[PDB]
């Protein structure tokens, strides 16, 4: 019975274009990552931010 | 962060909204705000009481 809340492809740039906005519709949960090593550094810093 | 739509009502006092010929262009149509009247209530009637 798992609940996917949502899917998010951050296809364009991460801290400029509306991908900021896809992230910040999420809430608690277990955000499974895909992303090369590089990238995904940004992705997490974002997710800090 | 998708707090604003059809199903919020954002709710202000008269300090945000002062000088209600300017409205910033982030403002949220609906928004729902309390003020002294400056429409009805006229500067002849103000000096009168």
């Amino acid at each position: 019975g798992w609940d996917m809340q949502n899917v998010i492809t951050l296809d364009t740039s991460f801290e400029d274009a509306k991908t900021q906005v896809q992230l910040k519709k999420i809430h608690s949960s277990v955000i499974l990552l895909y992303c090369s090593k590089d990238e995904a550094v940004l992705i997490l810093s974002e997710a800090r931010s | 962060l998708g707090l604003t739509g059809y199903d919020f009502f954002w709710i202000v006092p008269s300090l945000v909204s002062g000088n209600t010929e300017l409205i910033p262009k982030e403002f949220p149509s609906g928004l729902i705000s309390v003020s002294y009247d400056d429409w009805d209530y006229s500067l002849e009637a103000r000096v009168r009481d």
